């Protein structure tokens, strides 16, 4: 089916109507999302069939098709692009200053844009469009607000 | 049954809609892919 690199909607009919559960990257002939939008699920893409490849349910990623593809990362320092892909809303691209996650393991960027769940696995881009990682898993704030990890898997 | 609709090209857009602040958060990764705030 479509193989073209760019960004997709994840959508099921499990519920009611066709619901958008999240949002992922095909490049190099690889379909790459957050592993809690399909769960390790298959995918269709026309008659075309996406099968599982790669997956860690604690770095929250999978791969379709072959191994994990984007091996960018930001650089601590310039901003950078989420390519937001809302529920039933267009592609539109919000750029910003990461923050960042502390942990134990060391220091992560972070994204702090507000979008429903069902944006999980838009991908956070550099100054020359490479994937840094994806936008939908991260902490909710004394606001109410989300903060996001960008989340970037590691390329063999 | 999930598939995919493509939505866009990865491209970065000059004269994009410049937004959110850039805040610095301690937190903890568990076993389930959770983050959590320590504080
Ligand atoms: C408000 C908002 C925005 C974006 C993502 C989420 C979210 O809940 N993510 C998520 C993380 C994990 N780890 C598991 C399952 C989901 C669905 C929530």
């Amino acid at each position: 089916g479509e193989t073209t690199d760019g960004v997709y909607r994840v959508m099921t009919r499990r519920l009611l109507g066709s619901t958008q559960v999240g949002v992922g990257v095909m490049q190099e002939g690889v379909f790459h999302t957050m592993w809690h939008v399909t769960k390790g699920a298959a995918l269709r893409s026309g008659e075309g069939r996406l099968d599982p490849y790669w997956g860690d349910v604690k770095q929250d990623l999978v791969s379709y098709c072959g191994p994990w593809k984007l091996d960018a990362a930001w650089d601590g320092l310039s901003e950078v692009q989420l390519l937001a892909v809302p529920p039933g809303e267009r592609a539109k691209n919000i750029q910003t200053l990461p923050g960042i996650f502390k942990t134990k393991d060391g220091d992560i960027g972070a994204v702090a844009l507000d979008y429903p769940a069902g944006t999980s696995g838009s991908p956070i881009l550099d100054k020359c469009g490479r994937v840094i990682g994806l936008y939908g898993n991260g902490v909710v704030i004394k606001n109410g607000s989300y903060v996001s990890a960008i989340t970037q898997g590691k390329r063999e | 049954d999930m598939y995919i609709e493509r939505a866009g090209d990865i491209t970065w857009e000059k004269d994009a809609e410049v937004t959110g602040n850039s805040p610095r958060l301690d937190v903890a990764l568990d076993e389930s892919g959770d983050f959590s705030l320590v504080e």
